[PDB]
């Protein structure tokens, strides 16, 4: 149950530090939080800074990726298991590098 | 114009025959330093740079005369 | 092997006696660099003498 | 600030000492971005780089007088960028030199400047010729 | 005589570009992959993405990821990829060294990891003198 | 035919190695190449500044 | 003047510390702006990768018998992990952090985890 304190970036005041379950992953691969706006996968948060009438502030796009669910035919030179067991650290590593750089 | 012989009192802002600049700063800064430096460029020149030194001590009159008799101006 | 072991040798050869041959030009001029300064640094003495000599002369007088 | 301006200097320096002015300005108002300068872009890091340099440019020895012909030289150097290569301490001796071998090499130079009393393409190209060759051997050291 | 390759990797995107050959080394096999590649989805872990560009065989060294590798439109997922000659034969060698000395280290099962990742992570380094 | 599989191996290895004497030569000589210079010329200009100063 | 001279160091010292803090707000500005270009820089890996997992747990309707990054099955020994920034002055950034951090393993000691 490795969660973390992430600090996520909502506004340019103040933002508040959230805490987020990292490491059980959720294999759906919806990384949730601590339990009441538990996030739902590929709906990512993307901040973008624009100026309001005359200041600096931060805006947040909340873009939806869609995905192409499967290629035509998808073979696995794997086998189902251990693609995923490769997988899931790469995912790890990559949210453990956002969280650093919202954070940052 | 008239050549201080300084990049900075030369470039940024000049100092022009017949314009009177002043040089004016806190004490022990260069003041008489630019003037003779200013006095000592002014060597290839045609310029009679009278130097008027009021209230300086005796000595440091002396440093001064000796200072342009050395380098000639 | 014909192409590149006289493509890659001979001209290596000759590029790397050429810099010595240039190294050796460049070191002429070097020589020529020592009168670039030494005849007149070895008047130095005699100029930073003789130009004081004129204010020495404004001392005499 | 001078009363006169530009009014009052020759046209080398009315050339060159707007350059001069400009990035002075420019490099006093980024001055407190100097000890904080992390890997800025590229605009404000050459500049800020250059008015370094700059200030050095412009603090000279004691009554060491420069002729109006080395000042000269000695601000286009400054300026226009031929000493960024050179960190910050060896501008001062590359500088004095490059005005040694210069005015002691380059005898048109000073025919130019004297007489002409303008920065002409001539001129400005024998001094670039001259400082190229004075930093190739400033790098021979 | 290619396809659209696109190594990514968190913050980067390392070697977006065309080759005529993909010789990246999973776990179960080193899959050689080359034009109008029928799509596989490979577990690509530690070792050398091997390339053969016409000019030259210059090898990247990946230290892990996955690849969604179709029809010549591949993404190769990769957790941390250095390209080409960036990495420096001596400096690996003695990181070789170093991951020796982390692969002795200790503690039961909890920190084999760590020396298996060591150990693969000079089997990334070996890519270097070999490049 | 040995003899002439291996003189073949051989002239590709006699090839790198006049290359070889290349790469070493070119090293050295052009480490002596400012270093002629430098030689020459610091020389000279510390040898004045003392003979200067006693001068002075 | 010592009265006068005094108002003048402070005058001087306020102005200088405006034009420093300006020129730290305007690094600061940057540096937020650099991170979020890294951000959107990493954001089409991110994606394909969010898109792949989808993929793969639409081809196998999370039937595995693997994953020990799934292991899911006791909260025995949490471990709680803070990224903290690392500057002076940080606004209310540590104190934040530290708070959140200090409230949430004491709620941990509540439930007898040993937290690391
Ligand atoms: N370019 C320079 N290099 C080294 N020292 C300098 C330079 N310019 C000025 N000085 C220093 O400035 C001092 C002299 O400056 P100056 O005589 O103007 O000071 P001051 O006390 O304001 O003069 P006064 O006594 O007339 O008021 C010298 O001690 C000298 O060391």
């Amino acid at each position: 149950k490795v969660e973390m304190l992430y600090t996520k970036f909502v506004s340019l005041v103040k933002s508040d530090p959230v805490i987020h379950t990292l490491l059980p992953l959720s294999p759906k691969g919806e990384i949730c939080d601590i339990n009441g706006k538990c996030v739902d996968a590929a709906e990512d948060e993307l901040f973008r800074l624009t100026t309001k009438e005359g200041k600096l502030t931060v805006e947040r796009d909340m873009i939806k990726t869609e995905t192409p669910a499967f290629s035509p035919i998808l073979e696995f030179e794997q086998d189902p298991a251990q693609i995923l067991d490769a997988l899931l650290p790469l995912y790890l590593n990559s949210q453990i590098l956002r969280a650093l750089q919202e954070s940052l | 114009p008239l050549q201080t012989g300084l990049i900075a009192i030369d470039a940024m802002i000049p100092v022009g025959r017949g314009q009177r600049e002043l040089i004016i700063g806190d004490r022990q800064t260069g003041k008489t330093a630019v003037a003779t430096d200013t006095i000592l460029n002014q060597q290839g020149q045609n310029v009679i740079c009278v130097y008027v030194a009021i209230g300086q001590k005796a000595s440091s009159v002396a440093q001064v005369v000796t200072n342009f008799q050395e380098r000639g101006a | 092997t014909i192409r590149n072991s006289e493509e890659l040798r001979g001209k290596a050869i000759e590029q790397l006696e050429k810099a010595r041959a240039r190294l050796k030009k460049v070191e002429m001029d070097a020589d020529q660099f020592r009168v670039n300064g030494y005849s007149e640094i070895e008047r130095e003495k005699m100029n930073l003498i003789n130009s004081t000599y004129k204010t020495l002369e404004q001392f005499e007088n | 600030v001078s009363r006169v301006g530009s009014a009052a200097q020759i046209k080398a320096m009315k050339k060159v000492a707007g350059k001069l002015k400009l990035e002075l300005a420019q490099f006093a108002e980024l001055e407190a971005f100097a000890q904080f300068a992390s890997d800025l872009d590229k605009a404000t890091q050459n500049q800020l780089a250059r008015g370094q340099r700059l200030r050095e440019l412009l603090k000279q020895p004691q009554s060491a007088p420069l002729t109006v012909e080395e000042q000269v030289m000695t601000i286009y150097t400054g300026t226009n960028g031929y000493l960024d290569s050179l960190e910050l301490d060896q501008v001062r001796k590359y500088l004095v030199e490059l005005r040694t071998y210069v005015k002691t090499n380059k005898p048109e130079f000073q025919e130019i400047i004297s007489s002409t009393k303008t920065f002409t393409e001539e001129a400005e190209a024998l001094l670039k010729e001259a400082i190229q060759e004075q930093m190739e051997r400033f790098l021979l050291q | 005589m290619t396809l659209n390759l696109c190594v990514l990797t968190p913050n980067r995107s390392i070697w977006n570009s065309e080759v005529k050959e993909i010789i990246l080394s999973t776990n179960s096999g080193q899959i050689g992959v080359l034009p109008n590649h029928a799509p596989t989805a490979t577990a690509v872990d530690i070792g050398i993405l091997r390339i053969r560009l016409n000019d030259q065989w210059l090898t990247l060294a990946l230290m892990g990821g996955f690849a969604r590798i179709g029809n010549n439109e591949i993404t190769i997922l990769v957790n941390d990829a250095e390209r080409g000659s960036d990495i420096d034969p001596q400096e690996a060698q003695q990181t070789l060294e170093i991951a020796e000395a982390n692969l002795r280290k200790a503690e039961g099962k909890r920190q084999k990891i760590e020396a298996n990742l060591a150990l693969r992570r000079a089997r990334t380094r070996v890519e270097a003198s070999n490049t | 035919l040995g003899d002439f599989m291996d003189k073949r191996d051989a002239s590709i290895k006699e090839q790198l190695s006049g290359v070889k004497d290349t790469s070493s030569e070119v090293k050295q000589l052009e480490e002596q190449a400012n270093a002629v210079m430098r030689a020459a010329r610091a020389e000279i200009s510390a040898a004045l500044n003392k003979m200067k100063k006693e001068t002075q | 003047c010592a009265n006068l001279r005094e108002l003048r160091d402070r005058i001087g010292s306020v102005k200088n510390t405006q034009k420093i803090t300006e020129a730290m707000k305007l690094v600061a500005a940057a540096k937020v702006r650099r991170a979020q270009e890294a951000v959107v820089n990493g954001r089409p890996f991110s994606e394909t990768l969010v898109e792949v997992l989808y993929n793969m747990n639409e081809q196998l309707q999370t039937e595995d018998v693997d994953v020990p990054l799934t292991k899911i099955r006791t909260v025995k020994k949490v471990a709680l992990m803070v990224v903290t920034g690392d500057r002076g002055l940080c606004g209310g950034f540590n104190n934040m952090l530290l708070k959140k951090a200090e409230s949430r393993i004491a709620e941990l000691k509540k439930l007898g985890v040993d937290y690391t």
